[PDB]
């Protein structure tokens, strides 16, 4: 990569797999160095070998690499401190959660914990920022009062969050896009939904003008046309 | 004096590249704290420009407020807004206004 | 794992005491329009009863 973004100078659009490897290796290796093991059995050098790798990655004036670094979360705890010495040094963290992937939403990307570098509001524009921070409080008020439905019930909750609770689910099967290479895992043909016609369309179902739409309706589509045509497919 | 306006690397050289550290000592990283007899009751204000920790948990000056909090949530962002306020103070000539931030 | 297999349920059981905390307060401020209610109703039910009673 280094050859590419330098002697090349062309830019680059690297992509390293599963890191958590990176660290375990170096765990052991370390180990067998016969340094007396860090926190949870990690390397006492974890931070900074970490940090030799993420820092070597870096667009630099020569050129641009755009790394994309898949991470196992051992056991689904990013306390751990493996995962957790790689958290910092990432620019642009995804979650993808086993809850989410067991709701049958496919990416399994957890929503509410998805927090990128670039979402500032100057830098996203203000109409995506503003469409994106009303589709987190409603997302997150779905999971306060999910609790609420689930012992009490969804009819002792609010007017207002009844129909706030409506379009979460609506949002949360909205969320939901067959991927391309996954019309081998689900033979469901892949689609890819430009930026603005994305924050156009779920500018209209938050605004609520897909409130006449059923849920499944919004499971697996692409952009607005396709939310109006799965509704008219399953009407008949 | 003269580290204003110096991105400076651990050991001291600029690595910013703004030349040659003007600087009027070289002076021990061992040094130790400032005796009993030396402190003084706080009591001059400093202001963060934050509402809420201004009004909440006021800050004066020779303070040592935690700011614990959790992971990547910017939390340098909330710092940072704190330095950017005293650009206000700063900008003055009152060198009871002037804090230098680092 | 175990600490935070205990630390979620605690949370859990936490959660589940403030709901019912919750749901004891609201039943009583329900309770106070039920009280009033049911005062009023016995009263007219009174009347009926005075014809019934009387009547054998």
């Amino acid at each position: 990569a280094e050859y590419f973004r330098d002697e090349e100078g062309q830019d680059v659009l690297l992509f390293i797999d599963n890191i958590f490897r990176f660290t375990q290796a170096g765990s052991e290796v370390s180990a067998l160095l016969g340094r007396i093991p860090s926190a949870v059995g990690y390397q006492p050098t974890l931070a900074t070998d970490m940090g030799l790798l993420q820092e070597r990655i870096t667009t630099t004036k020569k050129g641009s690499v755009t790394s994309v670094q898949a991470v196992y979360v051992p056991a689904d705890d990013l306390t751990d401190p493996a995962p957790a010495t790689t958290f910092a040094h990432l620019d642009a963290t995804t979650v993808l959660s086993r809850g989410i992937s067991e709701l049958g939403i496919y990416p399994a990307v957890d929503p509410l914990d998805s927090k990128s570098r670039l979402l500032d509001a100057a830098v996203v524009g203000q109409e995506h920022y503003d469409v994106a921070s009303k589709v987190q409080e409603t997302l997150q008020t779905y999971k306060s009062l999910q609790d609420i439905i689930a012992i009490l019930g969804m009819d002792e909750l609010s007017e207002q969050d009844k129909l706030t609770v409506e379009r979460a689910r609506k949002i949360q099967r909205f969320l939901s896009q067959p991927f391309a290479v996954a019309e081998v895992f689900t033979g469901i043909p892949g689609k890819l939904v430009r930026l603005k016609d994305t924050v156009a369309s779920f500018k209209a179902v938050l605004e609520g003008k897909y409130d006449n739409i059923p849920e499944h309706a919004f499971y697996m589509v692409g952009g607005i046309e396709d939310v109006v045509a799965k509704a008219e497919k399953l009407a008949a | 004096p003269g580290l204003l306006g110096r991105v400076v690397d651990a050991l001291g050289n600029p690595i910013d590249g703004k030349g040659p550290i003007d600087a009027a000592g070289r002076s021990r990283a061992q040094v130790k704290a400032p005796g009993i007899l030396p402190r003084r009751s706080v009591h001059e204000p400093v202001q963060t420009g934050l509402k809420a920790v201004d009004a909440l948990v006021p800050i004066g000056r020779g303070q040592r407020e935690l700011i614990i909090g959790d992971r990547q949530t910017g939390k340098t962002a909330v710092a940072l807004d704190t330095i950017l306020n005293q650009k206000r103070w700063n900008n003055g000539s009152d060198e009871s206004k002037k804090l230098y931030c680092v | 794992a175990t600490l935070k297999e205990v630390e979620m349920r605690l949370k859990s059981i936490k959660n589940i005491e403030k709901i019912t905390k919750t749901m004891k307060i609201v039943a009583s401020t329900r309770l106070s329009k039920a009280e009033k209610a049911k005062i009023s109703a016995k009263k007219m039910d009174e009347a009926e009863q005075l014809f019934y009673k009387n009547a054998e």
